[PDB]
């Protein structure tokens, strides 16, 4: 039973999502119609996306596959890209007033 | 014991290789924290200046 | 040999244990992002109405 | 900002003029002000 | 966003920037690709700290009928934000870079859906 | 613009363009130089009135090293709009004449900062 573990060790930690035990789900907010677009892609198990969709926080949210830490890193990155347009309207709002 | 101990090598390098990418995650988060941390009190602060003209 | 598989293991759980937490706080923060903006959008528009209903005073003044 | 405007009307408020009629109001507060309240 | 604006923080001083002007816009053309297509304004120099300078610049692009028009700002920090972009930046003194664009909920959602 | 398609209007009947193709298209050659270099062809003739018809030509041009191509239709109509030509062109009965080339906004723009 040892070039088993090994083996799924290795699956693990990887992005090949052979149970990647790195698999969250995260929703990104999506205006309708364009719910019906969205629509995973290479290795993603309808199991998981549609228990994503059923605990469903908001309508019009769609679910995001992150898996393992570039995707946690790269959703920082929007997160950022994001808050400095939040900064920036929000001074714009103060300017105005 | 060559190509065992080269692959336990390679294999744990590349674990390794992604604890630095954990690791990369782990640093960029008190920064953005703060940063998030702080859209809150802004808008949470505008919204009140906004109420101060709307008296006005 | 087993006790590197030990280390493999147990590095890999203790390693999950905090992406789970990183990934959780992530979300948190975004519901925190969503639930702001639409506290932004609220401010443009309040801020519209007041910049229209100022000019008005203008126009009358 | 809001308290502010509080303020600043109720500055403006208590000062003049000639607009026939609304005369600047003396400001009480605390003690004579609890009672003044009491009597409404 | 069709001001095309894009500031940029240098790790070098104020007098240092200005003094090899030509150089420092030409390397950023250079980044770009170098065609004759694309020219490179200074908008502005400012100092920010005695080793730190932002320079702002927008991007002119001609087309095929001769017409001219700035890069969006978006287009041109997504172009300097990708990885083996932003390490010739590096190379160049740049330790960071911001548009000017407040981006909309649904591009910022989009952004967060697909950060690369 | 590649086509290099200009349709011109010939304030005569479709009869005479006919009867005389051979004359008239020489005709246009001698009113782009005349050189072994240029050959004037003609892509369609078509009636729009009694004594209106409208001939659609391009010009072949060849290079030093054999190669041939089409004059680009923009190119081609700026030759024919400069007024020496124009007026040689109105000699011919040409009356009117047009590109198919659908201009882009900078190229529309340009030549309205100059019409010349």
């Amino acid at each position: 039973p040892i070039p088993e573990q090994i083996k799924l060790i290795v699956d693990k930690w990887n992005p090949n999502h052979p149970n990647c035990a790195f698999k969250t789900y995260l929703y990104n907010k999506v205006d309708e119609h364009t719910v019906p677009l969205y629509g995973p892609g290479p290795n993603e198990d309808p199991k998981e996306w549609e228990e994503a969709l059923q605990r469903k926080p908001a309508p019009n949210f769609i679910p995001v596959l992150c898996s393992g830490f570039p995707s946690i890193v790269a959703r920082l990155m929007l997160q950022r890209r994001v808050i400095t347009e939040f900064n920036n309207k929000l001074h714009q709002i103060n300017a105005s007033l | 014991s060559e190509a065992l101990q080269q692959e336990i090598a390679k294999i744990d390098e590349e674990i390794q290789k992604c604890i630095r990418d954990k690791e990369a995650v782990d640093a960029f988060l008190p920064a953005h924290g703060e940063q998030l941390a702080a859209i809150p009190t802004d808008v949470n602060f505008v919204t009140r200046k906004s109420e101060g003209a709307h008296n006005a | 040999m087993d006790e590197i598989i030990t280390r493999w293991a147990t590095d890999l759980a203790k390693y999950q244990k905090e992406f789970k937490e990183q990934a959780a706080k992530v979300m948190e923060w975004d519901r925190l992002l969503v639930e702001n903006g639409e506290k932004i959008q609220k401010l443009y528009t309040s801020t519209y109405e007041a910049e229209r209903a100022s000019n008005e005073i203008e126009r009358q003044l | 900002a809001l308290f502010d405007s509080l303020l600043a009307r109720n500055k403006k408020q208590a000062e003049g003029e000639t607009a026939l009629g609304e005369l600047p109001s003396l400001q009480l507060g605390l003690a004579d002000l609890r009672q003044r309240l009491r009597k409404l | 966003d069709e001001d095309g604006l894009i500031s940029l923080i240098f790790n070098k001083k104020e007098s240092d920037i200005r003094g090899q002007q030509q150089q420092l816009v030409e390397s950023l053309h250079k980044v770009l690709g170098g065609h004759q297509t694309l020219t490179v304004n200074v908008e502005g120099v400012k100092t920010k700290a005695d080793n730190q300078t932002e320079v702002i610049i927008y991007v002119v692009e001609r087309s095929p009928n001769g017409t001219s028009r700035r890069v969006g700002a978006s287009a041109l920090f997504s172009y300097f934000e990708q990885a083996h972009i932003k390490a010739n930046m590096q190379s160049l003194g740049v330790t960071g870079a911001m548009a000017q664009t407040e981006l909309s909920p649904v591009q910022i959602k989009q952004l967060i859906q697909n950060p690369l």
